[PDB]
């Protein structure tokens, strides 16, 4: 649940 | 279209300061006490046509009261100021706000705490709480960083005029003259002072 | 079924905040003008670069005159940044007075890219 | 040509001043400046009261009566008692006549309010000097003239309030106790005649100028009379029906209604509390059916601002709140009163929604009020459960960014509601995170105000709910990001995904994977250019690191070293984009971390790391610096210098005591190149002058000396070891920055030195006797020499000179002992120059300073320097004293001057100061302190008040001087001396209150 939410964090671009 | 502002309150909170901030936007550091009152014409440019305010600035120090609550007949509204730095001012606005609704029955009147620039504020805002029961509106505010500056203006205009959806609006600005050797000299001279006398607040951020 | 400003002639070439400043000689002493967004604004009729700062909040002109070729950004002595010059017509206060003005920034690299500006406006107002 | 009513030796020409006067009022620019300066000389001479009675027969100006009533009350205030028993009498007589005067002339009754109310006014300044004791039939006159007219009733409503004013609200501190006292008894003696005329006037009615009138005065009755008054009659129940109806006196009554509810009635009594929900009950029914329902838009009213809804909304949240607060316990037990109860709340709701800051501060306060009663007392907050239900959206809606003290209150306020029911406040974020997905309420103001509520219930939910409840709000926040295309957009997402991880400290200590991503995340961020970010970056990373500086110090299971490390190494490439400021935050941070580690050679390790950089720029600097010392005038340089310096404060901040090993390593050379800085401004001050301290160098050059300077105070203050203070920092501190001050010019002279050297005493000082000798020697005397001269110049000096001297005289009172005689004077001269001083600042140490001293010299014992300071400056502190106690312009430290002056009072009434304070030859030998001391202050007071009698000055002397033992007494004796100088003829039986 978490090891996802970290992941879609880490993908934050502009 | 104009109306009569008197501005009361103790000696030393600002109320000089502010006002000749609205005229000429300069920032007075000395205190030079008011003698009597001092009427000054204020205009404001609104939506709905340009709005004078006839502020008479009046004197906090008791010696140079003058003719005191003379000064409030036919006023149509009122700031009561004090200093958030001094308790003592914060006392004294039942006292000013007393003398000042005995002479105006019903006029629209804002509190003003001046100096919330101050680091060392000394009256809390959990402590003023005068102006709920006696209807006055409240705006902290600091004539040295223009912090809520025009708020009190624009919420009495608001209120005078009957339009909540008042706003300020630019004034237009006309073109200017596109343009002496008789006078090149002299301005040179104005220029060196001017150039060697040092900025004011040049640890200011602007 | 019936159902129920003097700035459109012009364009901006540089945008810039800004505290300005004025000298009172009869006090020998500084004063401040006002504080906002200082313009520089080419009429598109007559290519002609003015000036125009309003202040904050109150949007009261606090500057308004013709950039001339003819004016000379000095140094203070007490900053890097910030320009003094002389003014002999502007026109925030009604009639075209004369000031010697002083305009300070947040930082010398804002006070260095006015200066960039300036002069270019200056070559606009002699073609 | 105006200045002709100035000549008092002809008559006054009337139809002049109305002239003057209108030129004033009506005029504009010199013409009215001039005639300004006219009316006043003109009110201001002592002989116009004489030309009153003539203003007010034969002027027919309005403004000019007022004037010259003004003229009156200053005279009945201050030297009434002096006029002969003639005059006086006299005023009375055509001041009341012409109150009748203006009463029968229905005209001039209508327009000029302004004229017969100062005329009211005037009439009761004579009242407190002569009322009852000399006009004791006033009130039984008042009434029965109330009969003979509507007018003349009113008016005198209008009277009996002012006079009600004066007495109970406005009597203190303008009138002695005694004649205060005196005249509230007068006024109990005989309320009871005029409650029965103003409750006649109620019943009867039926003039509304004249019930407002009277419904104004009983507003001031309620602040003291008995509640029977209230209660045994049928007061109530006329105004919580009868004047709630018509909108004029609804505005007044509603005010009325509120001061009643702001009793504590007797509990134990079973008939007020039915009159207590009686009227209660009446006034919501007159207000559903007379002015809105319940369901009214009360957001929509207050913004329309129509008439007086915007004084009336405000009076009605005044009243509710008021009553609620007091009795809706009356409320919450009796079913048949649930329905009103919530009315009355829903009520409030409405008014919540109101946009108006100063007016949801005032039901905000209400709203902890009651969410904290339902979160301790039993069986309540199933009956709000609606009210709260609502409650919570408003605050959800209206939240601001964490004035700050409005934000605190509504997180206080909004975890109550969190906790009287998590699901239900769930729900609604949820939901309003699903209305911003979809756009409906899509908007920056919106999801700000939203992701800061939702950040303000941290710690309110269990471990687990916060779990689900945080993934569902990041995983929508990071979805909503995705779904924005805008530069701009994203930023704001950005700043409110990282606010709120920040505000759950909890969910990132259990979860180290995402805690480490957020990290490495915020470190992306400090390299963008966008406006706020970086600091948005920097911001959240120490925000992170404050509350979870333990997870960084560790070794994390899936990691291979603790992560602090990690972040050293990168340290450079992280705070690479950043500006000075954003890389000394950075800097701090891991400061934070670094204290953690509780092993001494690994933190010490860690701070070799962190301070590699700086120390590197700083050795390299450090030896360019001495090679070629005309390196100081380069600006790049004394900028590198300067930052290097703030990042070690930074650091030290955080570590404080930890951060010695790092000090010593730049220690001595940084107090050497305090020297070379110093010697380049002198160089300057001499080859430019004193303009050359404006000039953007030495501007800079001086930041260096200050930021050297500001170190060191944050390490001493934060020191553990004392003995390393002493024996390593401050010798080479004091024999570097002492001589340099003290030979610099005043306006070279940096006042951090002074508040250093302050730090140093506070925390030292009682190991360093010779320390602080050589600290006074240095600073003491050139310092004063600059602000000896004004109370305006060098501000800043003139505050840590004090600050300075106070903890000198507390820690090590010795120094001044060993200071000769006349430089001892100057000490002296110095503590009460300050007592002279307006500003706070200066006033309040001032005072303090001369009351410590005095209580050294007093347990020094008796012995000839203790002996010797009460002969030279015992009566110098007691006149000094005395002096801002009653200049009027030092009303601000009034306290502090009482008690300094009750203290010097009581070592005379205790024997506690052996030897005379009197010469042998200007008194009989024998005569103790205690009579010199009331004959030295009894002839001090004549002088400075000649207007005193002798019998003013025995009396308060003797009343004074025997309460030196009670504060609050000797408080009160002052304060009625204060009103006594003021006026002439005081009373002198007045000190005999208490
Ligand atoms: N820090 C700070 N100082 C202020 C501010 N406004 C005024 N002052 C300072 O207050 C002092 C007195 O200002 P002034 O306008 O003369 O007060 P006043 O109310 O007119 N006094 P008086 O009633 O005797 O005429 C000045 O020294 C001014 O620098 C402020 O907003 N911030
Ligand atoms: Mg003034």
């Amino acid at each position: 649940m978490i090891d996802i939410l970290s992941s879609e964090l880490s993908h934050m671009d502009f | 279209v104009q109306f009569k502002l008197v501005l009361v309150g103790d000696g030393g909170t600002g109320k000089t300061t502010f006002v000749k901030r609205h005229l000429t936007g300069e920032f007075e550091k000395k205190y030079v006490a008011t003698l009597g009152v001092e009427v000054h014409p204020l205009v404001f440019h609104t939506n709905r046509g340009p709005i004078k305010f006839n502020v008479w600035d009046t004197a906090g120090q008791e010696k140079f009261g003058g003719l005191r609550d003379g000064y409030y007949i036919q006023a149509q509204c009122a700031i009561i100021m004090f200093d958030v730095t001094s308790r003592v001012t914060y006392k004294n606005v039942p006292n000013w706000h007393r003398d000042l609704v005995r002479v105006c029955e019903n006029i629209p009147i804002v509190l003003c705490g001046n100096k919330v620039d101050i680091k060392d504020r000394k009256v809390k805002a959990k402590s003023i709480v005068f102006h709920r029961k006696k209807n006055l509106q409240y705006y902290d505010i600091s004539a040295k960083s223009n912090y809520n500056f025009e708020k009190p203006f624009l919420w009495l205009a608001r209120k005078l005029i009957g339009d909540p959806n008042l706003e300020f609006v630019a004034m237009p600005a006309l073109a200017p003259p596109e343009v002496d050797p008789a006078l090149a000299a002299q301005y040179e001279h104005d220029l060196e002072v001017a150039q060697t006398t040092a900025l004011p607040d040049e640890d200011d951020d602007l | 079924f019936e159902p129920v400003t003097m700035e459109e002639d012009e364009e901006v070439l540089y945008k810039v905040r800004a505290k300005l400043f004025r000298f009172d000689a009869d006090a020998k002493e500084w004063k401040e003008r006002g504080t906002g967004d200082c313009k520089f604004l080419k009429n598109k009729k007559t290519n002609k670069v003015r000036i125009l700062m309003r202040r904050d909040k109150t949007l009261k002109i606090c500057a308004n005159h013709i950039i001339a070729p003819e004016y000379t950004l000095k140094p203070n002595v007490g900053s890097d940044r910030s320009w003094v010059y002389a003014c002999t017509a502007d026109i925030a206060e009604g009639e075209a007075e004369a000031f010697t003005f002083a305009i300070r920034f947040g930082s010398k690299e804002n006070a260095d890219k006015f200066k960039e500006e300036f002069e270019k406006a200056q070559e606009i107002n002699k073609k | 040509s105006m200045e002709g009513i100035l000549d008092f030796s002809n008559d006054l020409d009337i139809a002049l001043l109305d002239q003057v006067v209108s030129t004033f009022y009506q005029g504009s620019g010199v013409q009215q400046k001039q005639a300004q300066e006219i009316l006043t000389k003109f009110q201001d001479n002592p002989d116009a009261w004489q030309k009153a009675d003539q203003i007010l027969q034969f002027s027919t100006n309005p403004q000019s009566k007022f004037i010259a009533l003004s003229i009156l009350d200053k005279l009945i205030t201050r030297k009434w008692k002096l006029l002969p028993n003639d005059h006086r009498i006299g005023i009375r007589n055509f001041v009341v006549g012409m109150i009748i005067s203006m009463c029968q002339d229905d005209e001039v009754f209508k327009t000029q309010k302004n004229l017969i109310n100062k005329s009211d006014l005037t009439l009761v300044q004579i009242l407190k000097q002569e009322w009852p004791q000399n006009w004791p039939e006033f009130i039984p006159e008042l009434i029965g003239s109330s009969s003979s007219s509507v007018n003349v009733c009113e008016n005198n409503m209008i009277v009996l309030k002012l006079l009600s004013e004066e007495v109970f609200d406005f009597s203190a501190e303008q009138m002695t106790q005694a004649k205060a006292l005196h005249l509230k008894n007068s006024m109990s003696k005989e309320f009871e005649q005029i409650f029965k005329l103003c409750f006649q006037v109620l019943e009867q009615g039926s003039s509304s100028s004249l019930i407002v009138a009277t419904l104004e005065s009983l507003l001031r009755y309620l602040h003291w009379i008995p509640y029977r008054y209230i209660y045994e009659t049928n007061i109530l129940e006329l105004l919580s029906t009868k004047f709630m109806t018509s909108p004029d006196t609804r505005a007044i009554t509603l005010k009325c209604l509120t001061e009643v509810s702001n009793l504590k009635i007797p509990q134990d009594n079973d008939l007020i509390k039915r009159q207590t929900v009686l009227f209660f009950q009446n006034t919501l029914q007159q207000i559903a059916t007379s002015v809105m329902p319940v369901t009214a838009d009360l957001k929509a009213t207050y913004a329309n601002a129509n008439g007086n809804d915007q004084s009336f909304l405000q009076d009605l949240a005044m009243f509710l709140t008021t009553y609620l607060a007091r009795n809706r316990a009356l409320l919450e037990s009796d079913e048949s009163l649930r329905e009103l109860l919530l009315n009355a709340h829903q009520y409030l709701i409405q008014l919540s929604k109101i946009e108006e800051r100063e007016l949801f501060k005032t039901t905000l306060d209400y709203w902890h009020n009651l969410v904290a009663d339902l979160f301790y007392e039993p069986l309540k907050k199933h009956i709000y459960e609606e009210i709260c239900s609502q409650l919570r959206l408003v605050i959800i809606e209206n939240m601001v960014r964490p004035t700050i003290q409005l934000y605190k209150s509504e997180r206080e306020v909004l975890v109550y509601l969190t906790h009287l029911n998590v699901i239900d406040t769930e729900e609604i974020m949820i939901s309003k995170l699903a209305r911003q997905i979809d756009g409906s309420e899509w908007s920056w103001h919106n999801i700000n105000t939203l992701s800061w509520a939702i950040g303000s219930i941290s710690g309110t939910m269990s471990e687990d709910t916060e779990k689900r409840f945080v993934v569902t709000v990041i995983k929508d926040l990071l979805g909503l990001c995705e779904q924005k295309r805008g530069k701009d957009n994203k930023a704001v997402v950005a700043s409110d995904i990282m606010y709120v991880v920040g505000q759950y400290p909890r969910f990132l200590k259990a979860h180290w994977n995402f805690l480490r991503t957020v990290i490495l995340k915020l470190f992306e961020f400090m390299h963008e250019t966008h406006e706020g970010v970086q600091d948005m970056a920097c911001d959240t990373f120490i925000k992170i690191v404050q509350k979870c500086k333990y997870h960084f110090v560790i070794q994390q299971p899936r990691e291979s070293e603790p992560f602090i490390q990690t972040i050293i190494r990168d340290i450079q490439k992280t705070t690479a984009d950043l500006q000075p400021q954003q890389v000394h935050t950075f800097y701090k941070a891991c400061g934070i971390i670094i204290s953690e580690e509780r092993s001494v050679a690994e933190r010490n390790r860690l701070l070799s790391d962190l301070m590699q950089l700086p120390n590197m720029a700083w050795d390299t600097i450090v030896e360019q610096s001495t090679a070629n010392p005309t390196l100081l005038l380069d600006s790049e340089t004394v900028k590198i210098i300067a930052n290097i310096i703030k990042t070690n404060v930074a650091v030290c901040t955080s570590m404080g005591a930890d951060f010695y090993p790092q000090l010593g390593h730049i220690y001595y050379n940084m107090l050497q190149l305090y020297r070379a800085v110093s010697s380049m401004i002198s160089a300057q001050v001499a080859a430019e002058g004193l303009i050359a301290t404006k000039t953007p160098k030495v501007r800079g050059l001086r930041t260096i000396k200050k930021e050297i300077l500001k170190l060191v105070e944050t390490y001493i203050s934060k020191a553990r070891n004392l003995d390393d203070v002493v024996k390593v920092l401050v010798e080479p501190l004091l024999n570097a920055v002492l001589e340099d001050y003290m030979n610099n010019v005043p306006d070279a002279r940096d006042a951090e030195v002074l508040n250093c050297m302050t730090t140093v005493v506070e925390k030292v000082g009682h190991m360093i006797p010779q320390g602080v000798i050589l600290i006074l020697q240095s600073v003491f005397e050139c310092t004063l020499d600059m602000i000896n001269k004004d109370f305006t110049e060098y501000p800043e000096h003139r505050v840590e000179f004090y600050k300075l001297l106070k903890v000198i005289n507390e820690k090590s009172f010795a120094a001044f002992l060993e200071l000769p005689p006349a430089a001892f004077k100057l000490f002296v001269d110095a503590i009460c120059w300050a007592f002279k001083h307006n500003n706070r600042d200066v006033e309040v140490n001032g005072l303090q300073i001369a009351l410590d001293l005095v209580k050294n010299i007093e347990r020094m014992g008796n012995v000839p320097f203790a002996n010797e300071f009460h002969k030279n400056y015992f009566f110098i502190f007691v006149s000094e004293t005395f002096f801002v106690l009653t200049d009027s312009d030092h009303k601000s430290g009034f306290s502090k001057q009482a008690l300094l002056l009750m203290k010097l009072i009581s070592l005379v009434y205790d024997n506690k100061i052996s030897v005379p304070l009197y010469q042998e030859a200007e008194v009989p030998q024998g005569t103790s302190n205690q009579v010199y001391l009331s004959q030295y202050l009894a002839n001090m007071l004549s002088n400075a008040f000649p207007h005193l009698t002798s019998e003013q000055i025995a009396s308060f002397l003797s009343a004074l001087t025997k309460q030196c033992k009670d504060l609050v007494v000797f408080k009160g004796t002052l304060r009625d001396f204060l009103v006594q100088i003021k006026e002439v003829g005081g009373d002198p039986t007045d000190y005999l209150f208490a």
